[PDB]
RNA sequence: GUGGGAGAGGGUGGUGGAAUUCCCGGAGUAGCGGUGAAAUGCGCAGAUACCGGGAGGAACGCCGAUGGCGAAGGCAGCCACCUGGUCCACCCGUGACGCUGAGGCGCGAAAGCGUGGGGAGCAAACCGGAUUAGAUACCCGGGUAGUCCACGCCCUAAACGAUGCGCGCUAGGUCUCUGGGUCUCCUGGGGGCCGAAGCUAACGCGUUAAGCGCGCCGCCUGGGGAGUACGGCCGCAAGGC
């Protein structure tokens, strides 16, 4: 599946590098923790993998989650 | 006896049998079931026919303490799962939901060879 | 030295007393490791993804001492001595790698 | 970490004149540099194999230039040496 | 040299959450478990399922690739420090300072060894259940060495691209990682697929050659006996060359 838009689209100027960034961050993120894949999120290698290092922080710091439960069912 | 009301079931669902479990709302369980309880003892535990008897009679004598709407949260894949829910939904208790709480890790401990297999 | 951005996030359940009292340390031991604090914004109260010390929520703070290198493992295993101190984030800072523009 | 000073430092203090970047002193101080470095952070972290090999070129590398030297000219040869801190 | 870039490349310290196991408390009751079926096993000294707390060991989900780094073995939570290699642009410096490399020296998955520590999960041996004509096995319940850390050994492998290193030459197409540009595309470095000429026993290779050439090293000479015997060298030993 995945052919609605990317996360990248519905956004904008924003620090890819910016590990406090909750609101914008979050978007990067499932229903769960899961970090968007790139079919998801539709960013570059070097982009995505930047995402990555950042959302991890967000983490570490308690800004994000590293799971989250799934509703619905 | 306490009249609960309003609860939580949790349905524990495994390719062996499934257990159901019906708590108040801060956790603690008020009244269970099981493929065993329910009488299958066996290769039958597992069925999803079983899981709706267990689940049934979780909410049966869940009923009795008054429970009315509960917050089905599921674990596990096991066969007869997505059957258990359809029970507990089908049983007067108000369903307020469902989720999937089915624990996994991030690399923990190195199952045991019927589950190994690195991808 | 090299611009690093300190993160913390202590107990946010001090009174005014209670917390500047943490921030004395934060600036005290800070500056004792040759602090050079270029900035600050505290942010506050934030509510968690996830509890951390059991609380709900979190106390945090940011800066951006400059300092030597040579001190810094240390200055966080000083940060860290602290009770009311529950997380301290020391990332080296880095140009904005600005995505979609 | 050597910084850009501190090579610099080294450069225009061998450098046969102004402006002289590669030539083979320069080059042998320069990494006698970056050598004797690395040979203290090895001092320590004796389990760190492949920085070594890294080390273990450097080393190739800086004889093999001195190797030259001492043939093409004898003289800023045995310079080289007496300035830095080899052949003993 | 200068200015830039990428990275699970290495080493040390710290630290995050998920999960399993164990302990403590709550609540709760007759089973859980497991299998093709079962049993062994565990549970009313209260197990399983649920909630809270604690301890500890090991490994790091998603990102993650058909990706990257490394000479090879190999390398992925996050942070800092210490450190190696490499790529691009500038054309700035040196002026053949080059290639290869017997022997030497160093690194070298796993298993294994020595001393000390640690030990959650897993599990040779082993102890049991089951299956079977038998079962010294596949399946199930347990479990020691080990798996982890340090320090010292050991030196093997389908250690594989089964393809030694270096340099030049010889159509293209396409996908991708990383740098530069005047950024439709051109240009450099790396990873893939289809393919000219050509090569090849065939399969296949084909600017990442298995093509056309030069240099240097290693190696082969029918099968079995045999990677054995003997000798030597190495190792604490197993055992290695
Ligand atoms: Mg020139
Ligand atoms: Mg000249
Ligand atoms: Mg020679
Ligand atoms: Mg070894
Ligand atoms: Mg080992
Ligand atoms: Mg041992
Ligand atoms: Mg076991
Ligand atoms: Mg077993
Ligand atoms: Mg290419
Ligand atoms: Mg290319
Ligand atoms: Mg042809
Ligand atoms: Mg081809
Ligand atoms: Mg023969
Ligand atoms: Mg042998
Ligand atoms: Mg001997």
């Amino acid at each position: 599946p995945s052919r609605k838009a990317k996360v990248k689209a519905t956004l904008g100027e924003f620090d890819l590098r910016d590990y406090r960034n909750v609101e914008v961050l979050k978007r990067f993120l499932s229903e769960t923790g899961k970090i968007l894949p790139r079919r998801r999120t539709g960013l570059s290698g070097k982009e995505q993998r930047i995402l990555a290092k950042t959302i991890k922080r967000a983490r570490i710091l308690g800004l994000l989650p590293f799971t989250e439960k799934l509703v619905r069912k | 006896k306490r009249q609960v009301a309003s609860g939580r079931a949790y349905i524990h669902a495994s390719y062996n049998n499934t257990i159901v479990t019906i708590t108040d709302p801060d956790g603690n369980p008020i009244t269970w079931s099981s493929g065993g309880v329910i009488g299958y003892k066996g290769s039958r535990k597992g069925t999803p026919y079983a899981a709706q008897l267990a689940a049934l009679d979780a909410a049966k004598k869940a009923m009795a303490y008054g429970m009315q709407s509960v917050d089905v949260i599921v674990r596990g894949t096991g066969a007869g799962r997505e059957q258990a829910i359809r029970a507990l939904q089908a049983s007067g208790l108000q369903v307020k939901s469902i989720v999937d709480d089915t624990p996994v890790p991030h690399n923990g401990c190195r199952p045991k060879k019927k589950f190994r297999k690195a991808s | 030295m090299r611009r690093y951005e300190v993160n913390i996030v202590l107990n946010p359940n001090l009174d005014q007393s209670q917390l500047a009292l943490e921030k004395e340390i934060i600036q005290r031991a800070l500056e004792n490791y040759g602090a050079r604090v270029e900035k600050v914004e505290e942010l506050g109260l934030r509510r968690l993804a996830y509890p951390i010390a059991k609380d709900p929520q979190g106390y945090f703070l940011w800066y951006q001492v400059e300092m030597p290198e040579d001190r810094v493992n240390d200055l966080a295993r000083e940060l860290r001595i602290r009770d009311n101190v529950r997380r301290v984030m020391v990332v080296k800072s880095q140009e904005p790698f600005l995505a979609n523009a | 970490p050597i910084t850009k000073e501190e090579k610099q430092k080294v450069i225009q203090e061998f450098a046969r004149f102004p402006g002289d970047t590669g030539s083979t002193e320069v080059q042998v101080a320069l990494l006698t540099l970056r050598i004797n470095r690395l040979s203290e952070h090895l001092k320590v972290h004796k389990k760190d194999h492949h920085s070594h090999r890294g080390l273990l070129m450097m080393v190739g590398q800086r004889r093999r230039l001195l190797r030259y030297l001492q043939r093409e000219d004898p003289e800023r040869y045995r310079a080289l040496i007496e300035k830095l801190g080899i052949r003993g």
